[PDB]
């Protein structure tokens, strides 16, 4: 039930021409399905998830000149902190921001979100309360002057308790077939010949969405991160992610070792062992 | 000032010799955005090598993921080799079957 | 829908 639509923004200015590549990609429920990239030959946002292609012309004319006003807006920016931090000129340099908004299984809004951030470091964000502005760097409190004295938070408000929730309600209708699955876990146990009476026993988990997840091994006991070692969720390049944990298992002694999956689109924990 | 990237080189399904499959390199973790990526097959650079649109996380990490067609044999070994600013050099990570 | 900002940096 719950729901949540955002926009992660960037530029990258580069010793290279004389400006910034801006891209902007925007998500659904955590998934691609628009993006606009001032690289391309005739930059306008586009669709990226088959559901979006019901939008009309207007739909994408308009969203593409917001995007060129939003790399006007990074361009003026990355201007600006340079000189904020006193950087000379012939170096790289990052903007990048986040917003949007989140809604609870009612599809009311939850939190909206609207944070930046400067050679990948936190720059400026706007507080839960979307009133109020947190900035660390002492060069970053120029920025919050400007915004507080300027009333960009209501402005940033107003979209986000706005457009952001009544938007992503018209996108998650017309996307109802498409966005509401969860792809379940397969799993399943390897076996692996290691040291001299010690074997590597390994769970795998495959083809499950989203990419949440989690592995144990209890020996049954209830409990081991005994050196359990595992490796970060991946891509498996078809929309669905793999992953896996192994742990240092006596071989003979195997069968008292269990390995639990758990994620959502589960009736219950998975539960297994080895099995030729 | 940078954030070094973590590397992982495995396959889209389980592997089997002979068998057509894909090899991802799964880049994740660096800043800044700028990165190569090469793939390889017994030390020599596999030519048709796709690469996903550069993204970042909600940490403000970049990710990119490299793949291509390839089908493993019993005696090839295959490899992703990433240079980032912020390694002195080229870090190489072997595809390990298992 | 994408936001617009309000001032620059």
């Amino acid at each position: 039930g719950p729901h949540s639509m955002r926009y992660f923004e960037t530029a990258v200015s580069r010793p290279g021409l004389e400006e910034p590549r801006y891209i902007s990609v925007g998500y659904v429920d955590n998934k691609e399905f628009v993006r606009f990239d001032s690289d391309a030959e005739n930059p306008r946002y586009e669709p990226r998830a088959p559901w979006m292609e019901q939008e009309g012309p207007e739909y994408w004319e308009r969203e593409t000149q917001k995007a060129k006003g939003q790399e006007q807006w990074f361009r003026v920016s990355l201007r600006n902190l340079l000189g904020y931090y006193n950087q000379s000129a012939g170096g790289s340099h990052t903007l990048q921001q986040m917003s949007g908004c989140d809604l609870g299984s009612d599809w009311r809004l939850l939190r909206g979100y609207l944070q930046f951030a400067y050679e990948g470091r936190d720059y400026i964000a706007l507080n839960e309360d979307l009133k109020t502005w947190t900035a660390a760097d002492m060069a970053a409190q120029i920025t919050r002057r400007k915004w507080e004295q300027s009333g960009a938070a209501e402005h940033y408000k107003a979209y986000l308790e706005g457009e952001c929730v009544e938007w992503l309600h018209r996108y998650l209708k017309n996307g109802n077939a498409t966005l509401l699955r969860t792809d379940s876990p397969k799993a399943h146990v390897t076996h692996h010949p290691r040291s001299k009476g010690e074997v590597t026993l390994r769970c795998w988990a495959l083809g499950f969405y989203p990419a949440d997840i989690t592995l144990t091994w209890q020996l049954n006991g209830e409990e081991l991160t005994q050196d359990m070692e595992l490796v970060e969720t991946r891509p498996a390049g078809d929309g669905t992610f793999q992953k896996w944990a192994s742990v240092v298992v006596p071989l003979g002694k195997e069968q008292n070792y269990t390995c639990r999956v758990y994620h959502e689109g589960l009736p219950e924990p998975l539960t297994l062992r080895w099995e030729p | 000032i940078q954030k070094t990237p973590q590397i992982q080189v495995y396959s889209r399904h389980p592997p089997e010799n002979g068998k057509p499959n894909i090899l991802n390199c799964y880049v994740t973790q660096f800043h800044p955005p700028h990165i190569e990526i090469q793939m390889l097959k017994n030390g020599k650079k596999i030519p048709k090598v796709e690469m996903s649109d550069m993204s970042f996380s909600k940490d403000w990490s970049f990710y990119i993921l490299a793949h291509t067609e390839f089908t493993p044999t019993e005696t090839d070994t295959y490899a992703c080799r990433v240079k980032h600013d912020s390694m002195a050099e080229p870090k190489t990570v072997y595809w390990d079957r298992d | 829908k994408a936001v617009y900002n309000f001032a620059t940096m």
